[PDB]
């Protein structure tokens, strides 16, 4: 025979090995391939595609876990109201966990990019208003002003025929890549924070809803990439398939 | 001779309109300098997601932004690049003692959706044509290695399946068999997409009987014939006992992947096999709740 | 010489795999193209507006 | 130029004034089976303007309570029309969608619809019956919204053809989309290759007196209809 | 030695592997291959071949099997009289098991093509005639009234010199290739039904057989292709070879 | 009557489309056929008996002993061909012994 | 540098087959041509009379 | 017999000798005998850094 | 398969051997390598300070 | 749903105030004599 030595490694078996087998069936030949809608060549194409953030997350019961996707505005009355706050952390268990691009990120252990987030005012149309969403870089404790909170990376807005408006989170990290942020130390990887503040007021005429409700719409920018992956952690199965 | 309207007609166009090119894509786009500018007009940040369509509005017109060289590659975020990963999928128990498999031989169901962590991936799409790589791990309920000798062999749907340990069906001068002893490492098999359906299909909104449909035939809702791909399997080859506790574990691997329509990921806690069925006595959110939306 | 089929036949995408046996469908799946197409899911609107613009005209 | 829309097929016309534009499924058009791409060996039928139309056939009432509906479109037009009829007698079938559900209201009211569409829509409850997974005409309703009934989150259902009827600003959606399915051909008398989902996610609110009756009507019209293997008439 | 790492799979041993092995008698070689008529290349060649098809299989008495190959065909009387009927099925148990195509089917668990079915009438010169016979495609039930049989693919046939007659079953299918149909949901690969009426009658001179019989050929098309393979599920064998 | 397979095609029948059969047609040949491993021999030397004692044991080579392969084969009258034997020795529990 | 003496010697098909020893018949089936006649059991008549025409004149 | 599994920080910990996170549809997991020759495996630099 | 004939040194493994592995990650891409100050070539290097 | 399978046009109030619908000639005849119930029906336009 030929000289041969075999090395360490030998009869065993990794799940992640890209590697030939003998075929079961010589000389088969798979059902032609017609052609069909919608096909995906990278995952990447989802994380750009815009999904339901569930910021208003609080409700559990049930039977108002449909409001979770909501988002409540009424018409205060005094100057710098705080509306919302929540984790910029998109593979966190935060808000983040509804978007299609967070459960994504539960596969993968880490990422690189910017992050888009649509909000779309809902309200009456005779609803008018201004408010500045803001964005405070990480390392910057949760804002108590909104004059404290206009310090970092925010966008004005205002409500009319474009009920949409989108704030871009500009990936700006100390690292190419990021670890999936979770508390205890591994905070080092937090994307930030961010704040809603009234710029000024739910201004509504005699005649419409004196409450409204916004919709938060998270995905990835173009200079997204994540990297690495594993078995994803935002869910686990309790009970065994029947 | 002609009415012109037959002429016109456009009826019988094969070709699809498109209208969406795929470009190529190695590094994440790169971010380029940008500076101030204030003028009206010029809206990037206003969208309306009432259209339908994801924000197109970019960095650079909401921030002044550097400039970047964006080296981070996008291979791993790949279809094969992911799904590409060895899975358990099946586990047969053949056991001495016990209701279970007596007799020394088992018929498995060739279905996947019997493991969560490989279904909830693959459940991600709607349809999906590919290859696969299959592993077969035998072992006793402890880890204890015997100097056992099996015999694998497949059933395509509509071959005779074996009744018992010594069935004429293992014979398998057709079928096709594998013989390994545990003392030896998992057989590594590699299986080409057979099908009658061009792709596979995970979810089949439809009956596969065409009958009356009934209540006690509600049973058939969500069976597609194009994902029945037989049975497997696998016994001890001797004509007395096995003489040793057996557990086969099935892991399978996928090559040549291609994924078509996308879905929403798994929300709750799968109860069936084959079966979208969900706790709705208990329902549970997406993900974590928090006290106030106001309060981190 | 070997046999045509293996799934992505036929496909777009060029995969350079290696293989040992007759069938092309027990070969690796090796490395593969970079394509994409987030506008199939992203932008799937009949008429492009940009940012630039205003969505609703 | 960009809410005003004017849609005409067969000899069914719609308008709109306040559209939010046209969005094609997977950005693809309603295209015939190619010779390759089929195995049915026999000239099928493409009826075209008979069948290929605008259809309004159900309407339902939005409501500060309401929790969504859902359709089975392969289904839902079968028993109506000439198109129907080919459904019934033909064995194969094959055609894309057009189709636009419009709910107007004042400037007065407020209210955000989302429409979305769901390839191989299946769903759970341990059984579900002939009348939930095919509700053709007047559809069925949604239990659980949140879970779209079949255990998947719909806060992530925006990954697939949608769009909103934000009152505030349109007041209907439009969208299109091309035939569906692993296979060439298949009969929609026992499968559907998707459905359609309309969900309020901003609860209609508007204070008294503004009239409280604000239906949402559905109108649809198939594109490039083909029928094969002709046959006896058959209903289910 | 050459460093090696045996991957999974070593030691195992595949039925359906195409594979080397020593040679057991060096420099052998076998005794010149004479010519023979004859020769086959593949298997499709003889589903070409037409062979009975046993429509009427109802008799079993081992006395009466020499029957079931033939058919039976009186001078009825009414309108639309029904006089056969069976499954479109090669694959299945059904009366396609007589035919070589089905037997050999049973070797393969899917496949695809149109079928052909001639009919030879072997009653006296005199008995003229004039039938119909129905395909209903799948999802069609089998037909009551002639006139709702006519409504699929029909062809009517009537007696004289051309004895024979063939109808083709033009395979009109959703799916590519079609799974060999088995009752309980397997039958998503029906590929239909068979009928068989009297357009007129059994016309008979004075002096000739009041009764004749027809017998049917199957065969498939030159469209038609099987794939894979597995053990037939036709025939069982009882007891062990002595 | 003659002796011929009806030679009517599906277009003279019926109006037909056109289809491209890309269906292969390799694995209905010949070797992609009865090239498969299959059980056409079993010898049995166990240690009591009146079958196989004294520890040796001739087999007479023929395959017409398994149904399985043999139906196959028996489809032909003549075959030339080569062949390749794989031996699984064992006891009759499954018992992997070092003998 | 090898022998011929593989059964399908001469063989008018065209095999394109593995081999490690000194005999031909030690080497693997492999691939093969695709050749048909189905005539040869179908229509092995004298004369031809084809589908338009009526088969006995 | 055993079964290395790698697990990637944010990703499923087994807490037990039969926890679900050992069906590694997504992890890369071996499995080797103690009879058979170590493992061999090769890793890549791997760091946010 | 093909004649081979191992040879001693079969299976046994040596800490200071170069060799392959087979991979954990496939298609896996390690974050790009900042240029850092006082980088070390050899260790010869040092033996000068 | 049943005055909807025949020539139609769904219509919205906005802006555009006016609307126009076109009763496309479609006859049996090229000409039409003025329809007055009893047989000369025969010359109907339709229904709105
Ligand atoms: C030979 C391996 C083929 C793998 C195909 C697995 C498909 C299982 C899908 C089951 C879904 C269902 O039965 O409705
Ligand atoms: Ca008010
Ligand atoms: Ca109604
Ligand atoms: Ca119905
Ligand atoms: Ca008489
Ligand atoms: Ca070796």
């Amino acid at each position: 025979g030929f000289p041969t030595e075999p090395k360490p490694g030998t009869n065993q078996f990794l799940t992640t090995d890209d590697g030939v087998s003998a075929p079961i069936l010589p000389n088969f030949h798979p059902t032609p391939c017609i052609h069909i809608p919608g096909e995906v060549r990278n995952l990447l194409e989802l994380c750009q595609v815009e999904t339901i953030l569930e910021v208003n997350n609080v409700p559990t019961n049930a039977t108002s876990l449909m409001e979770r996707l909501r988002f409540p505005v009424s018409a205060q009355a005094g100057k710098g109201e705080l509306c919302a706050v929540f984790r910029a952390d998109p593979g966190r268990d935060g808000p983040w966990q509804s978007t299609m691009l967070g459960q994504l990120c539960g596969y993968y252990t880490q990422w690189s990019g910017s992050l888009e987030v649509t909000f779309m005012f809902t309200g009456s149309f005779m609803a008018t208003g201004k408010m500045l969403i803001a964005y405070t870089p990480p390392g910057g404790p949760l804002p108590k002003d909104r004059a404290t909170a206009m310090l970092g990376t925010h966008v004005i807005w205002d409500f009319g025929l474009q009920s949409s408006v989108t704030l871009v989170i500009p990936w700006i990290s100390n690292t190419h890549y990021r670890a999936h942020a979770r508390d205890g130390v591994f905070d080092y990887y937090t994307t930030g924070l961010v704040s809603i503040w009234y710029q000024t007021n739910y201004v509504v005429p005699i005649g419409a809803p004196n409450t409204a409700y916004i919709i938060a719409l998270a995905a990835a920018q173009k200079n997204f990439t994540m990297k690495l992956c594993k078995d994803t952690s935002h869910i686990l199965q309790t009970a065994s398939i029947q | 001779d002609r009415v012109a309207d037959v002429i016109e007609s456009s009826i019988g166009d094969s070709v699809s309109r498109a209208l969406t090119q795929a470009l190529p894509a190695p590094t994440g786009q790169n971010t380029q300098v940008s500076s101030h500018r204030l003028d009206t007009g010029e809206v990037p940040a206003l969208q309306a997601a009432e259209i339908g369509a994801s924000s197109n509005t970019s960095d650079e017109s909401m921030i002044e932004t550097r400039c970047v060289l964006n080296s981070h590659s996008t291979a791993e975020t790949t279809l094969d690049s992911f799904f590409s990963r060895a899975g358990l999928v099946g586990e047969i128990d053949l056991p001495l003692e016990g209701t279970t498999n007596p007799n020394g031989y088992a018929n498995w169901d060739i279905d996947i959706t019997g493991y969560a962590q490989m279904r909830r991936k693959v459940e991600l799409f709607t349809y999906m044509r590919f290859d696969a790589e299959f592993t077969f791990v035998a072992c006793t309920p402890t880890g204890q290695v015997v100097p056992q000798l099996l015999q694998y062999m497949f059933v395509p749907p509509g071959a005779p399946k074996p009744e018992s340990r010594e069935s004429l069906a293992w014979q398998t001068a057709t079928n096709p068999s594998v013989f390994v002893k545990l003392t030896d490492p998992p057989a590594q098999v590699s299986v080409p997409f057979m099908s009658p359906a061009s792709a596979y299909q995970w979810f089949y909104d439809g009956y596969p009987t065409f009958g009356e449909h009934k209540q006690e035939k509600d049973l058939e809702y969500g069976a597609c014939p194009n994902n029945m791909m037989g049975t497997f399997s696998v016994r001890n080859v001797g004509s007395s006992k096995s003489k040793y506790p057996l557990v086969v574990r099935i892991y399978m691997r996928m090559k040549h992947v291609r994924a078509w329509i996308p879905r929403p990921m798994r929300n709750q806690n799968y109860l069936f096999k084959a079966n979208p069925n969900y706790a709705g006595n208990s329902i549970k959110p997406t993900g974590t709740s928090r006290t106030a939306i106001t309060t981190l | 010489h070997e046999n045509s089929n293996s799934a992505t036949e036929g496909s777009t995408i060029n995969y350079t795999t290696i293989n040992y046996y007759k069938d092309s469908y027990a070969a690796t799946a090796g490395k593969q193209s970079l394509k994409q197409d987030p506008d199939k899911f992203a932008n799937p609107v009949k008429d492009i507006f940009t940012e630039m613009a205003a969505p609703l005209k | 130029s960009d809410r005003v829309a004017q849609l005409t097929i067969g000899n069914s016309t719609i308008t709109t004034q306040e559209a939010a534009n046209i969005i094609v499924g997977y950005g693809e058009w309603p295209s015939y089976c190619s010779d390759d791409d089929a195995t049915a060996v026999d000239k099928p039928t493409r009826p075209d303007v008979s069948v290929n139309r605008f259809y309004t056939l159900d309407t339902k009432l939005w409501e500060k309570s309401s929790k969504g509906w859902y359709w089975k479109f392969p289904d839902v037009l079968t028993e109506t029309g000439v198109f129907g009829q080919n459904a019934q007698f033909h064995y194969l079938y094959r055609s894309g969608f057009c189709i636009h559900v419009q709910c107007n209201a004042s400037k007065f009211h407020q209210g955000a619809l989302l429409v979305a569409i769901l390839p191989e829509y299946v769903i759970g409850t341990s059984h579900p019956p002939y009348k939930q997974t095919q509700p053709g005409a007047d559809g069925f309703e949604l239990q659980h919204p949140y879970v779209l009934d079949a255990g998947i989150p719909i806060s992530q259902l925006t990954v697939c053809p949608h769009q909103w009827i934000n009152l505030r600003t349109n007041n209907c959606a439009t969208i299109i989309v091309p035939y569906m399915n692993t296979l060439p051909f298949d009969s929609a008398l026992n499968h559907c290759n998707f459905g359609l989902l309309v969900v309020p996610i901003s609860p209609l609110d508007f204070d008294q007196g503004a009239t409280p009756v604000i239906p949402i009507t559905i109108t649809l019209a198939p594109m490039c209809s083909e029928f094969a293997g002709l046959r006896q008439a058959v209903t289910q």
